[PDB]
Parts: C-alpha cells; structure tokens; sequence
RNA sequence: AUCGAGAGGA
DNA sequence: TGCTCCTTCTCCTTCCTCTCGATGGCTATGAGA
DNA sequence: TCTCATAGCCCAGGAGAAGGAGCA
C-alpha cells in the first residue's frame, strides 16, 4: 500500500521514519480494551478455564455463548471492586494471598487473612495500610509515629 | 575457628580424665560436632585431617 | 608571506609524463597509487609482482610484506570524486603545481591499482606435543 | 615463642630435647623422622609438639633496649 | 526549606527534623528506650537443665 | 623427594642472622608494590617525577593593582604574576628548632614513641614576576611538615640494610606503605573508576531524567592529564538534532552544542565533518539525515559564525567571570585556555587534529549506539575500569591545595590594593608582610 | 553491581569477599596482580604500526565498522580491515613477549575487539599507560610468559591445564590455575572441597584471628594490640605459605579432633576443648 | 557534488542556502560569493527504511525459521 | 586452629542504675559508660502479642 | 562418603550421557536439524541471536535446565541410596540427613554424586560480550558442563571453573540473605501499626 | 605476473595532495610549494590563495619519517614503470572573511 | 497488596472458565477474536521516500501474506484497510 | 557528650 | 459559563560494639633591640 | 620603629496536589 502526503516549510526536516513508528506502535486494528492477549492454559483440579492478561468485563459478559460467565476470576482488585461490588474483592485478596502462600508450601490459617482483608474494608472500599490508609482512621500518636 | 569457615564458640573446657582415650594413649584437643557437615558441606576438614594425622605420625 | 623561518623555498620539480603513452581512454594505462613502508630500500630492486592482485607477498630483508589491493575508496567505481588524495603535478620546476587530469575536465582522478603493505612477521604454529603433557 | 614444657594433651615434658632435637638436625645432618624417632616420641601428639613448633623468641633478642647497640 | 550560606551545607536541628524519624523523638526517646536492670551476652549450650 | 618442606634449619638460620644484603622473601614485597610505587613517582621518573610535570599546567595568576599614575585604563600597569617553578620535597631531617642547627637523620621509632606525626619539609620554588618579567623575583618560601610513606623515596628506611632495618628499630619485613599522623596509621584506600581515554557507549535513565528530549544514548568519557588529574565529558544524544555535551567544573556544570567545538577546535569545512563521522556509510540515510539535522541548525541558529576566531570570542566572553581571569584576559586566549583545559585534556597543545578525530569518532559511536548496530555497556565489568592509587590522588590534592594556596594569595594581594597601601610590588618588606600576614600552614 | 561477573577471571578474587553491608563490593586482587605506576614508553608504537600497514587517519577519511580503528590508549592512529587487524594484534604479541624491538615494552595491553553482531564497536586498542591491572600468564607459541591486561581477556582464549590444550582453541594457560586466588584465600588448605560461601566465611574470618603482629612490640606505642604465645606453622599448608613469608608470622596451632557427637554440647557449631590441653598453653592470649 | 540531500560548494565545501528555499537562479553561499549550481540539479530526495528493530510480533517469530 | 580476636570478656554489658542522660532523663548509651540495652518497636509488638501488660509498663 | 566400583562405574557410565546435552537442546531450540556439532555456522549465528535476546536465553537456558536436571534426578536416584560402599545403618551420613537431622537427600546427593547445575536467578551463569562464558572456553560451546553442569562431586575434587561458578552462587546467595533482612520488617512495622 | 621496474627518480617530481572530495580548484588558485630540511626528509609546504580564501597547510612530522608513498607510471607495451617519492600536503582553506573579531572584553563592570 | 493499595498492577490477568461443549478449537478461536492486534503486527516494511512542488514524501508499506494475520488474528485486508481509513493516518 | 567517617559481629 | 487531561513539585524506609577528629580571618594593643 | 606576637570578635518509586491547555 503506497499512498502520499503533503507539507509546508515550517520544519524543512524532521526524522520522518521514527514518526511514522512512533504511530504505528499505537494503531490497534482489534482493541478489545483493557485486554491485552489470551493463551492456553491447563487444568490443575478443575475445568478448563482460559488466562487472559488484561482485564475487562463488558465485553466477557457479552461472549457468554461461548464462556461460562459465573466462575470469572482474576488478580487484580479495582475491577473487581468496581464490577462485582465489596465482598468479591476481598475473596480475590484471600484467594491471591493463598496463591502466593502455596508457591512456597508455606501453609498459613486463613483466619488471619480472614482479619486483614476484613480489616482493609472498614470505610467502604479497598484500604490501604500506608499514610494515606491510617490516614482516615483518627488516632492522632498512632499517624505521629509512623511518617 | 579452623580452617574451613567453621568458626564455634567453647562451651565447656572438658577435663582429661572425662575425655575419650584412644588406644595408641591420646585424646583429642577439640571435640567438633559431627552435624556440621552434611548442612555446611566442608568435605575438606575430612582431608585436613587426614594429612594432619599422616604428617604427625 | 614570512611564514616561519624554519620553511625554506622549494625549486626543483620535474614535469610528469602525462602523454607519454596517453590517447582518449583506452590505452589500458597503470597508474597506480603506492602505500610503502618507509623502512626498506626503494632503488635496488628490479621488479614488482603486484599482478596476483590478492597474494602480492614480497618478503624484503629477512621480514615478511604483503601488498594488498585496495578497492575501497581510491580505487572504487562507486562514488564521484571518491579520491581523496589529488595527484598533483607540476609545469616546471620552480613554478607552483596543477591538478592532474584524465582529459579536459579540471576534476580529480583516482588510481588504477592502490597497495597496502603490511609487515607480515612468522608468528610459527605452536609445539602441541610439547604443550599438552598429562 | 619458646618451646613448650609438656604436651597439650598428653603432659609428657618435651621441650628439653628441642636444642638436643636441634643437634639432630644441625650436626648430626639426619633426616626428620629418623631423629624423631631416636628422641623417642612414639606417640605422634608430642611429634605435632616438636615439628610444628617455630622459635620466634629469638627474633625478640634483637631489639633488646638494655644493650648498647 | 529556607535560603542558606551554601558551599558547607551544614543544617542545625530545627524542631521539626526532630520529630520526624528514628533519629527523632518518637523512636528515639518514646519507643526505643534503653532500661535499667538489664543485661547482654552471648550464650552457651546446656542440655542439663 | 618429598612434597613440602618444614625446611626447620633455614629459618633457625634466617631468624638468628637476618640477610645483610637483600631482604628475605622477595615475593612479599609485590604486596605493597601500587603504594610505595604510586608515591616514588611522584620525584622521580621518566621526566623526573610527575608533581613537576602538574605545577606547569596551572599556569600563572596576574593580578592588577589600580594603579592612579599619569589614560590609565588600557594602561593600568603593575602586571603582578604569581607562579611555581619547582616543588620538591626533602628527606625528613628534624633538630631543636632554635638557632638552626645540622639536622640529623630521622626515623620512625622518634614518631612511634611520640604519639604524632611523621614529617618531611615542603618547599617551593615561587617566581614572582612584575609587568612581564620587568622586576623578576624568586622567592623561597618553606610550607611546613608533610607527611611522607614509609620505605618509600621520601624516607629513609627504603634502601637501608635488613641489618639495619633490625638496627634501627624495625621489623625484619617492614615494608610499611602506610602513612603516620598524630601516632596513627591511615593509609588512602584505593578506588575503581572508569577506564581512562576510552569512549563508553552507555545507556541510563538519569540521562533522561535531567529534561525533556534527552535520550539515554550516551558517550561517557574520562579525559585525563599526565600528572593523573582527570575531566569528564559526557555526550547525550538528543531528539532534536543537536548534540549535547556535559563538563563539570568547580561544583558546576555546563552544556554546549558540539558543533561549536568542532569550529571552536580548528577552522574547517562541513565536508570534513561528513568524512570524518560517517565516511563511506553514505547509503546510511539514518544517520545522513541526522548529520543534516545538526549541519542545517547550528547554522540556522547562529549564522553569524563563521570562522574560529569569532566562536573562541564569544566562548570567552561567555566563559569570563567563573574562571577567574576577567580583569585581563582577551576573550580569544580565555576560549583557548578553556578548550585547553576542559575538551580532551590528554593532548595540550598540538592536539586539535587529533581532538577532531577523537570527537567524530564519539560522535560516530553515539549516533552508531542510537542506530543500535552496537551492544549496550556496563561500567561493572573488569573490561572498562581502572584502579585510583593512594599517592597518585595525594600528589593531585597537594596541586589543588598549592594552587588554593597561590589564589588566595592573590585573594590578599586583591584586598589590599584597595585600601591605599604600597603600590610597587618590588618592595621586600611588604612582600615580607603580605606573606606574614597569610597562612601557609599547609601540614596541619 | 554487587554480582560477580565472569570477566575477573585472574584479577579479583572470587573467593575473598566480605559479608554483610559492603558484600560483594569491597574485592581482592590475585597475588598475581601488578598495579603498573609507570607511563611504558610506548612513543615507537605508532611508528611501528605504520610499519605494519595502516594508513594514517590523517590520510584516510573513514569511520565505520567495517573499518577496525587502531588506537593507542586513547589518541586515533589509522583504519584498516579486521583480518588484518587480528593478524596484527596477535603478531604484535608475539613481538611484545620476544624482546625484538626495544622500543616496545613487555606490558603493552592488546585488545582485539572483533566485528560481531551486538557486542562492543570494533577496533584494535593498545594500553600502554598507568595504573592497568596486568596479571601473567604462559604464552604456547614462544612457551615464555606473557602481560596480559583485562580489556583484552574477554576476545582470547585463557586456559587452565596444559593437559587439555586443545587444537586452535588456546593460545593462553595459566602457569598454576592457584593464580587466579587471592594471598589468604590460596593459605586455606583444600578450598576446592568445600561448599563457596564457607570459604567467604573462612578468608573473613582469618582476618580477625588473634596472632602474631609482629617482633618488634617493644618499640612501638599502637592503641590496641593483640599477642599470642603459642605459635606454629600447620603441616597442612600451601607452598604460599613457604613463599610470600606468613613463616615470620604464626598465627595459631595445630590439635587433634575426633570427628564425634560425645559430649552432647556441640550442637549447631559448638565445640569442646580438654582442661588440660587450656592449662598447658593452648593459645594464652595478650 | 550532491549526497542525498546534501549539497556543498566545490571549492569551499560550505553550507549553503537551500534551492528550494531561493528566488535567484543560482545559489548564494554564507561565507563565499559563488554561484553552485545553475538550479538545474537533480531533484532534493532521499530513500528511507525502518531499522527491523521497532516491530515486534509473534508473526516476526515466525519468520526465524 | 587460630584464635579470633573477639572474646567474651569485652562483649558483655550490664547495668543496675548507671549515669543518666539528664537531657531527657533516660539511661544513656554506652558500654563503658555504663549503658543499658535498647527495646525495639518489633519488640512491643512481641509483648503486646503475649498481651503482658504489666511487663510492658 | 564412599561408593563401590560400581557406584562410581554407574556414576561415570550416566554422566557419559552428559555430552550432548546442551548440544541437542540448543538444536532443538534452534528449530534446526538434530545431530549437528558445536561449529556450524549457522547454527552459531543464532545461537548469538538467542543469547543476545533475554527471553530467547530464557527459554535457551529452562530446556538446557530442564535436559541435566532430567540426567541429575536420574543418578540420584539410580546411585545414592543404592550403590553406596557401606548401607544405610552403617552409613551414618545418610543415617544423619534422612531422618530430617540436618538438610535432605539433596546434600548427599550433591557430597556423593555431582553438585547440578548452578542457577543463578533460576538460569544460566551469565555470560560476556563475545559468547563465551569463561576465557577457557571456545565461543558458544555447546556443553552443559560450559553452562555450569558441575559433574564433580565434593569428594573426588571438583574443577576449578565448577568452583567458580559454585562462587557465584555463594556470592548470589549472600545477597539474596543480605538483602531480605530490612526489607520484610518494614512490611511487618507497616500493618502492625494499623492492626495494633 | 611479474612487473618489472624501470626508473626511480629521487628528486622531487610529483607531491600529492589532499583537500576533500568534490574538490577541484579553478585556473585562479596556485600551489604555492615551500621547503623544510630536518635533514631526513622534506616537510613540502602548501600555500594558495583566490578571490576570497586562503588555503595553508604542511605535511605532518609524525608521519612522513613511519610512511612513503610512491607515484607509479607503468607503460605494458615498455613494461615500465617511473617510480616518484611522494609526501601528500595536508591543506586547510579558511576565507578572506575570517578577519573578524569582538574586542577583549565587553565592558563589563561589578554591576554587570 | 496490603500495604500499598495499587490498581497498576504489573501483571493483571483473568481467568475465564469455559463450557464442556467448547472444544480446544473453538477455544482457540475464541483466543484468536479476543485478542488485541496492533498494525506493526502486519508491516514489514515502511519505506518513506522525501522529494522536495513544495517538501513532500511518499510513504510505502509493505505488508505480510493475508492469510497469515486472517488466521492468526482473524483479519482480513479490507479491515485494515478500514484502520488505516480511520485511525491510522 | 553532637555530627560525620571508618571497622567489626549474630 | 463551565469542566476535564497534561505538565511540574513534593513526599516519604534490622540490632549491637569500638575509634577519631572536629571554626579562618580582620583588626586592636604590646614589648624588643 | 618594624617585627612578631598574639587579644577580641564576625539514583529508587510511584502517588498525590496543583494548576494550565484545551473542550459541551
Ligand atoms: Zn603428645
Ligand atoms: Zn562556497
């Protein structure tokens, strides 16, 4: 494909190549958004599921002939947060902690993460545990002595 | 500490006449624990030992 | 022009036979361009088997010389005016010089065969018996 | 250092042969497990006593602030 | 924050740096303290008592 | 035949009788071979010592006085010139310090058992010139106790006998490289840098982090001197079309376009840079095009160049009141010192070919780098660095504090003319004066 | 940064290393390493090179790849090919290990960087200046020894046994592979036996061993000092030892170890000590 | 003579004013007074390519065969 | 074997009421000056999670 | 630790085995014809563009790994609890590190048979600029042993470019343990500030 | 494929320079040549003018003691060649309009 | 995750179950239609040719085989004609 | 005794 | 008239022991020989 | 009457804020 284009002398010179890949890094012919690529997983004790990085649910809830709709999980918590509401988010934390616990076969109770995904959900949405998560709590030498 | 990295505190000077008797007539200087060896693995000290005994006979 | 007094005046230059042998391009003429060491002696020896054109080695007092053919760009039929170096020649001795020229053209010209010599010493083979014993 | 007086572990006094051990060496010009055996050390943890032993305390006799050098 | 004689860059404590980390009070002073009747050693094996 | 020998008898012998001649176990003495070499270099050598070599590239210091004579503007007058000569350092000689009596030898037990240090006296060869050698002065001025390092040319404990070395009070194998101060030994630590004289073709992200267009491309190199002082000089490639270079100088840095050190170095053509950069890669539009792009600005950017002489004026003028020559100096010398002392210090004069081949070629490798027909770099390997030694960096702290030392005398002479004192600097009493009034207390 | 990285081989020891906060930084050198503090005349080393056939840069016009530049340690010399190129680099070896011009020293660092896809821009460099980390090591075409600096390692071939030279794979080999070892990490007996961060340990902690500072301690007024009696030389030694003079220096003893779990206590390094052996001597410390 | 899209005097080698930037019939350098050439020269023009460096895919991987 | 140079005899530190530092009145810091040993954050952690109030104050 | 005849028989008839190893995983990575010596040309040209590729080294490096650890699981568990010079209540290192005294099967298997392969960062050592990972190697040596495959033991003495790499990974392991000593407990200080 | 040789001449016939390529110097410039006996060889020395540039330069003494050039005349008929010694005169051009400059300072004073 | 909060997560992904009756190669498909496909995926070569009529280029893009990109990314050459009708340029 | 700098240990 | 996305600044963090140092300079007064 | 010789003092690591550069 061979097409041509016209300009004035303004510049007279500009790196003409590193432009046009600097664009052409940029033009998505078939973005679903916020989805990266899909591969081919394997089962480990359950069904056949498929790993997609990227995450977005609009446009997996319109594929439902083909997917099952119900068993939707992932890694990240403001998707979630956002589309399957409060209570959703903190068993992806629970169930990311625990994945993260079984790399090492390092067995930990799950009421103690029971207590800190509980623990980050005291004012509505996802806390965090830096300033800006002790923050909203009000005692006063309990933000003094941290930062 | 020896010559190997295997470095250890004395616990307790152990008094000659508890210490165990060899039947050429001697006793050892230090006792070493034998655990060490498998976690750390200083094979060498084996040699050592062995050409520090071939040396002192 | 009183540019230092270390520089003296030059007063000998003898003309450059260009038509001696020279007619409208196609005498098949060889005029070359030679890149010698200024180590050995130049007007004792009788010939110079440069026409191997690759493998032109001349081993001169006990040291070995290749004479390679340089292609690149004082020799190349690639560039206009690719050389670099201008054979300047002169009109009389005395008199100040002039740029050679292949014709009526007032353009520089390169050179049909140009040399690079390299002194190429033995380096011998290594001893490998000697050298890998158990 | 000088020479110690017994063993380490054993107790048997053992420096009194050093210079005599040295006459072994010096004069009689013998080999080291020859001479050693001619002392009579049978038992190898005196022979670590003697062979391993180095006279550094000579060393010291040279910066000696009593003599006028 | 402030202007300064520059070229030595030496800043005396005012009285916020003095609150703000482990060098100011709250670690220094108010948790990490260093008591009385105390002790420190390095220890030994026993399997008698 | 045995493996291994205790070899009991030799060492009987070597301990009682220590060797009279050589000193034992030759091999121990490569241990201590960078300290003690690295401070015999700094008197003697091929030239005969380096710090010789470094007091001549400092220059001189011209101070005027204000002079009110009868136009005495352009004629001011009292061109007063402070420079070194000869720095040498003497042999630690001590005595009672009163009426001045022959000095006996001095070794390092009288500062074992002294608690302070051990210290050889620095001297100087000062030429003090007036109004261009009219009244030439040479004075010698003492600057107190340096420290030297033990068994090294400065101490007499380098040559002497291993009899002796037990006579006068030392280990048998005392081979010191240590330095003593206040009864304490420090010695300076050696150090890794980047290898010298070398361009490296680097890519990091505190290039970018400075501003905007600054790319990671990047040439770092470590121009040296011979009295092993040393510059940096980094090349940033741009998005622009320029090319931009870093120097520090005096805690401080400074950026400027290329292509006005390739016209401020010699006058030329743009041809000889385009031979010179890409030579016969001409079927390369990358960086053709990129040529074009820095040929086409910087004479769109600034026309009004078109010589050396007219760029080197305006680096003077734009270079005048930091270093420090600014009451006198013509603006075209100002430039040429400045290209002397900053681009590609390793040539001095009768460099400027080769600092244009040296630039083009790190122009060629940086715009090679951008292409990415070259791997990246890493400063970590043993490849591309080199080993900072003790004495080398002692002789260049002991330049800078001289050269310290000879601006605030200058300081003090510019302090005084404004008051109305002594106008003529022939006068020994104010000499005698101005330097009494100063302090040279360099050892302390 | 901290990573050790396979380029030092020969020049800064492996082994010996501190742990904790300067780990993997604070390096040794070989007892083989010469730190040169002299400028080698290398002033007839152009000259030379011109005889050796390469154009002067002044004559050339040329900056490429495909064009090997010949530098002297940082001052542009000429353009040539790259055959001819390794051609002269290894020739000027050979002239540099045989004294056959005089004005050429036995130090002259020559590295060869070839053309290869995505490494370093080629070109034959020469080091002939200060403070270059040179190390020898045994040359097999004239079987001498030879200077070889780091910069050049990388692009030639090192070998370690003479027994396993194989055809055109080496023109290197180490005269003892125990030269690529530190001066305390080669007076560890065996180290080739034991598991590497022990042998860390081992030249860390034989910089802390209370010994044998010197004969001369009458003289001197240091702040602290530390003197054992008892000193000897271990029959389980290296050749270093009879060599670099540690004999002047004796810093512990040598003891007979059962190898048992008797005692009970020597759990988790622990180790016992008899009465007697501590009542006779047994290290009395200053 | 003319590289690409790079010209200079024949003489004096310098930068000069672009031809399709002037009025005259000749062109007029910025340190000499020459006239190079009588703007009948061949056109102002280059020929580009990418680097093979700047796209990447999975089909790129299939062309490593 | 060789001896390290640390020992037990230097490394021990103790104190029952030593010299305070009267610029805030806390023990002050030093071996030699009679110092006492210092409680870290991590270890009120450790005695909240026994929940030995008592010790704690 | 001490084998029979048979035992070190068995040991060097399967590390004979080692060879080819990384020969036949570079083929089979390359995509090329199997059966093919370390000097083709073609097959170094991309060799050096897989190793000039982190990824491409990556899974270079997980096959190689892959292949010698299949021939390391195979003489531990051909040879160590079998062909031992004395057995397992006379042998009292394996009486000491099986019932959970000190280490595993893994230590007497690397002071018995052979150490591994040395996987600093879960791969292969490192290597120069010019493909060669020691200056005792030829460029892009096709042998597992030249990415680390240690065959020696730490009985029968190991070969110093083995002891080298086996610094490397003490010298990786001491910063791996340096490094994780200030960092958990700030993580630790941060949620028992809110969760106190 | 031997090439005999005929004449060497050794005085001063032909020298060869180098300016850059595209270069062609016109009927009003000259080469002005100059002397230099260091008693090895002879640095020849380039000097030239024009309307409004001057071009000056030498040979260099690096280089000219470490190389020699030879100019080759070969005639295959004669099978002959003429043999010159060359030196190449390194030359650089500046213009007439180069004669410009600014003053030694700028009038500046402690409020500038 | 505790301590810091983040939405950017540095590798965010979804696992999505699939039905029984789905085989392998509808599923694949189903990963070839959600899959995101950039356009330098399809060049392989951009050719850009200045003549200076005022300053002007030409721009020439090869392509790769179509079947290629329609099997592997379920596009044809008419969709990427359409992208470059309405993004791209 | 404050700040730097250095060293060393679990 | 009012309401968003693109640039800067502006913020913050394992335990112990020991040693060793730690402002320059511009003017007074004040005898000595 | 100057020369000393001193007193008395002057390169992570993103997350927020916060406000300009365009848009219904
Ligand atoms: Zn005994
Ligand atoms: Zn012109």
């Amino acid at each position: 494909c061979e097409f041509k284009l016209e300009l004035a002398a303004d510049t007279e010179k500009l790196l003409m190549v590193n432009i046009v890949e600097e664009i052409c890094r940029k033009s998505i012919i078939r973005q679903i958004p916020h989805i990266d690529r899909c591969v081919h997983p394997e089962p480990e004790n359950g069904k056949r599921v498929l790993v997609t990085e990227g995450v977005n649910f609009q446009a997996m809830w319109d594929q439902e002939a083909f997917i099952d709709v119900d068993g939707i999980t992932s890694n990240d918590v403001a998707a979630v947060l956002k589309t399957y509401g409060v209570e959703a988010a903190r068993n992806t934390i629970v169930n990311e902690i625990n994945n993260v616990f079984s790399r090492y076969a390092i067995s930990v109770s799950f009421r103690h993460l029971d207590l800190i995904a509980d623990m980050m959900t005291r004012q509505g949405t996802y806390l965090a545990f830096n300033r800006q998560g002790m923050e909203t709590s009000t005692s006063s030498f309990m933000k003094m002595s941290y930062e | 500490s020896s010559r190997h990295g295997q470095k250890g505190v004395c616990s307790r000077k152990w008094p000659t006449i508890d210490m165990p008797f060899s039947e050429t007539g001697i006793q050892p200087d230090i006792i070493i624990n034998p655990h060490a060896f498998p976690s750390r693995m200083t094979i060498g000290m084996f040699v050592e030992s062995l050409a520090g005994k071939a040396g002192a006979l | 022009f009183s540019i230092p007094d270390g520089f003296k005046k030059c007063k000998h230059l003898k003309n450059f036979p260009l038509n001696g042998d020279n007619k409208k391009k196609a005498k098949q003429q060889q005029v070359w361009l030679i890149k010698f060491p200024s180590n050995v002696d130049i007007s004792k020896l009788k010939s110079l088997p440069v026409d191997f054109e690759s493998s032109t080695t001349m081993t001169i007092d006990k040291h070995d010389y290749k004479i390679m053919d340089d292609t690149d760009i004082e020799s190349s039929l690639t560039q206009d005016n690719l050389s670099n170096m201008t054979l300047l020649v002169p009109s009389e001795s005395k008199e100040s010089l002039k740029i050679a020229s292949t014709a009526k053209d007032n353009a520089p010209l390169q050179f049909d065969k140009v040399f690079s010599v390299s002194e190429t010493a033995k380096i011998p083979a290594i001893d490998y018996s000697k050298v890998r014993v158990p | 250092m000088i020479v110690p007086v017994r063993c380490f572990s054993c107790g048997k006094v053992v420096g009194d042969k050093w210079e005599s051990y040295l006459n072994l060496l010096q004069e009689d010009e013998l080999d080291e497990g020859t001479a050693l055996s001619r002392l009579g050390l049978k038992r190898y943890c005196c022979r670590r006593m003697i062979l391993t032993h180095v006279d550094l305390i000579e060393k010291f006799l040279r910066y000696n602030p009593l003599e006028k050098r | 924050k402030a202007q300064g004689r520059t070229s030595g860059k030496v800043p005396i404590p005012g009285v916020k740096q003095a609150l703000e980390k482990k060098e100011g009070l709250f670690r220094k002073h108010m948790m990490g303290k260093r008591v009385n009747y105390a002790a420190r050693s390095v220890i030994s094996p026993d399997p008698n008592i | 035949a045995r493996t291994a020998d205790f070899r009991t008898l030799e060492r009987e012998s070597r301990f009682i009788n220590p060797p009279k001649d050589k000193s034992a176990f030759p091999l121990l003495q490569e241990a201590v071979q960078p300290h003690i070499g690295s401070f015999n270099a700094l008197t003697e050598g091929p030239d005969g010592g380096l710090l010789n070599l470094g007091v001549k590239d400092i220059g001189e210091k011209v101070i005027f006085d204000g002079k009110p004579l009868n136009s005495n503007s352009g004629y001011l007058g009292n061109k007063l010139s402070v420079s070194v000569e000869q720095v040498s350092i003497a042999k630690p000689m001590s005595n009672d310090g009163v009426s001045s009596a022959v000095e006996r030898k001095v070794y390092p037990s009288e500062s074992r058992q002294r608690l302070t240090s051990y210290r050889g006296k620095l001297l100087l060869k000062l030429k003090w010139s007036v109004n261009n050698g009219e009244e030439n002065l040479f004075e010698v001025r003492d600057c107190g106790g340096l420290p030297v390092m033990l068994q090294s040319n400065r101490c007499h404990l380098n040559k002497m006998s291993p009899y002796e070395l037990v006579q006068h009070k030392e280990e048998s194998d005392e081979i010191g490289g240590y330095f003593i101060v206040n009864g304490i030994e420090k010695l300076i630590r050696m150090l890794i840098v980047q290898r010298r004289n070398h361009p490296m073709a680097i890519i990091r992200p505190s290039f970018a982090n400075r501003g905007a267009s600054y790319s990671h491309y990047g040439i770092q190199i470590r121009s040296v001197r011979p009295d092993q002082t040393s510059q940096t000089n980094v090349l940033h490639y741009l998005n622009d079309g320029q090319v931009t270079f870093r120097f520090s100088w005096r805690k401080n840095e400074y950026l400027v376009p290329v292509v006005m050190i390739l016209k401020a170095l010699c006058h030329t053509s743009d041809r000889e840079i385009f031979d010179g950069i890409i030579g016969n890669d001409v079927k390369d539009s990358f960086l053709t095009d990129r040529l074009e792009l820095l040929l086409r600005g910087f004479k769109k950017r600034y026309p009004h160049l078109q010589n050396r002489t007219q760029v080197l004026q305006y680096l003077g003028d734009k270079f005048r009141v930091v270093f420090q020559a600014s009451p006198d100096q013509s603006d075209l010398e100002v430039g040429q010192e400045v290209l002397d002392r900053i681009v590609l210090v390793h040539l001095g004069k009768d460099g400027s070919q080769d600092k244009f081949r040296m630039l083009l070629f790190m122009i060629r490798k940086l715009y090679s780098l951008v292409a990415g027909e070259c791997s990246p770099d890493n400063p970590d390997a043993t490849q591309h660095q080199e080993v900072l030694l003790g004495g080398f960096l002692y002789g260049m702290i002991l330049k800078e504090k001289i050269d310290e030392y000879l601006q605030n005398i200058i300081a003090q002479v510019r302090m005084d003319i404004n008051r109305g004192m002594a106008i003529n600097f022939k006068d020994k009493r104010y000499m005698s004066r101005v330097l009494m009034r100063v302090n040279e207390n360099i050892g302390s | 940064v901290r990573k050790l990285l396979p380029e030092s081989w020969g020049f800064l020891c492996p082994v010996h290393t501190p742990d904790g906060s300067p780990c993997g930084l604070l390096n040794h050198f070989a007892h083989k390493c010469r730190i040169s503090t002299q400028q080698s005349d290398v002033s007839r080393i152009p000259s030379i090179l011109y005889s050796l056939g390469v154009a002067p840069a002044s004559h050339t016009f040329a900056a490429g790849p495909s064009l090997c530049c010949v530098q002297i340690d940082g001052k542009i010399i000429g353009w040539v090919s790259h055959e001819q190129g390794k051609i002269i680099a290894d020739t000027l070896r050979y002239w540099k290990v045989e004294g056959k011009t005089p004005g050429l020293p036995i130090d002259l660092e020559i590295g060869y960087v070839p053309p290869s896809t995505r490494g370093q821009y080629p070109g034959l460099y020469l080091f002939g200046g200060h403070s270059r980390m040179l190390r020898p090591v045994r040359y097999l075409p004239l079987d001498k020894e030879d200077i070889v600096g780091p910069f050049e390692q990388v692009y030639m071939n090192i070998a370690v046994t003479p027994q396993e030279i194989q055809n055109n794979v080496h023109t290197h080999v180490e005269f003892t592979p125990t030269n690529i070892l530190s001066i305390l990490a080669n007076l560890t007996p065996f180290s080739d036996f034991n598991q590497s961060p022990r042998n860390m340990y081992q030249c860390q902690m034989g910089k802390q061993t209370m010994g044998t500072p010197g004969v001369a301690l009458c003289h001197r007024s240091d702040n602290k000092l530390y003197r054992l009696q008892t000193g000897q030389t271990p029959i389980v030694k290296a050749n270093l030892y009879d060599d670099y003079g540690m004999d002047n220096f004796p810093n512990g003893f040598n003891a007979v170890v059962a190898v048992i779990s008797y005692t009970g206590y020597d759990m988790d390094d622990a180790m016992i000590i008899n009465k007697s052996a501590d009542e006779r001597g047994f290290g009395y410390g200053t | 003579s003319v590289v690409g899209s790079l010209i200079f005097c024949l003489d004096c080698g310098d930068l000069l004013e672009n031809p399709n930037a002037v009025l005259g019939s000749n062109v007029e350098c910025s340190q000499c007074k020459a006239i190079y050439p009588k703007s009948q020269f061949s056109n102002l023009k280059v020929v580009t390519t990418t680097a093979d460096d700047a796209f990447p895919s999975s089909l790129r991987a299939k062309k490593s065969v | 074997y060789q001896r390290l140079r640390h020992m037990v005899n230097d490394k021990f530190q103790v104190r029952s009421t030593g010299p305070v530092n009267s610029l805030t009145m806390q023990p002050v810091k030093g071996r030699k000056r009679h110092g006492g040993i210092r409680v870290g954050e991590m270890e009120r952690d450790a005695l909240i999670g026994h929940g030995t109030s008592f010790l704690l104050q | 630790l001490r084998l029979t005849a048979e035992g070190n028989k068995w040991r060097t008839d399967i590390l004979k085995t080692s060879v080819d190893t990384g020969r036949e995983a570079a083929a089979e990575v390359t995509n090329l014809d199997k059966d093919t010596p370390a000097d083709d040309p073609e097959l170094l040209k991309r060799l050096q563009e897989i190793l000039r590729d982190n990824n491409k080294s990556g899974i270079l490096d997980a096959v190689t790994s892959s292949k010698v650890n299949a021939i390391t699981s195979q003489v531990v568990s051909k040879c160590v609890p079998d062909g031992t010079m004395k057995k397992f209540p006379c042998n009292s290192m394996q009486a000491m590190a099986l019932s959970g005294a000190k280490g595993s099967n893994v230590n007497v298997s690397q002071i018995m048979c052979l150490l591994g392969q040395q996987a600093l960062e879960g791969r292969r050592v490192p290597v120069m600029v010019s493909g060669k990972t020691l200056p005792s190697f030829k460029p892009y040596e096709t042998d597992a042993m030249a990415g680390g495959y240690v065959k020696g033991r730490f009985y029968s003495g190991i070969k110093p470019q083995e002891y080298y790499f086996h610094c490397m990974a003490g010298r990786e392991g001491l910063i791996d343990t340096a490094v994780k000593t200030s960092r958990s407990g700030y993580l630790q200080r941060c949620l028992t500030k809110q969760l106190e | 494929s031997e090439i005999e040789i005929e004449s060497v001449q050794d005085q001063p016939s032909v020298a060869v320079g180098s300016f850059f390529k595209g270069f062609r110097a016109p009927s009003d410039t000259t080469f002005d040549l100059y002397k230099k006996k260091k008693s090895e060889k002879d640095e020849f020395v380039l000097h030239g003018e024009n309307e409004r540039l001057e071009y000056e330069g030498y040979t260099d003494s690096s280089s000219q003691a470490s190389n020699q050039y030879v100019v080759g005349l070969f005639n295959p008929e004669k099978k002959s060649i003429q043999l010159y010694k060359a030196p190449v005169l390194v030359s650089k051009v500046v213009s007439k309009s180069s004669k410009n400059l600014r003053g030694p300072k700028i009038k500046s004073k402690s409020d500038t | 995750i505790v301590m810091t909060a983040s939405a950017a997560i540095k590798t965010p992904q979804m696992t999505l179950p699939i039905w029984n009756d789905v085989s392998d190669e509808q599923a694949d498909t189903f990963c070839k239609s959600i899959s995101k496909v950039l356009l330098s995926e399809v060049i392989d070569k951009v050719i850009v040719t200045e003549t200076t009529a005022a300053r002007s280029y030409v721009i020439h893009m090869r392509f790769f085989d179509n079947n290629e990109y329609s099997e592997e990314y379920d596009v044809s050459k008419e969709e990427l004609q359409n992208v470059i009708s309405n993004q791209f340029i």
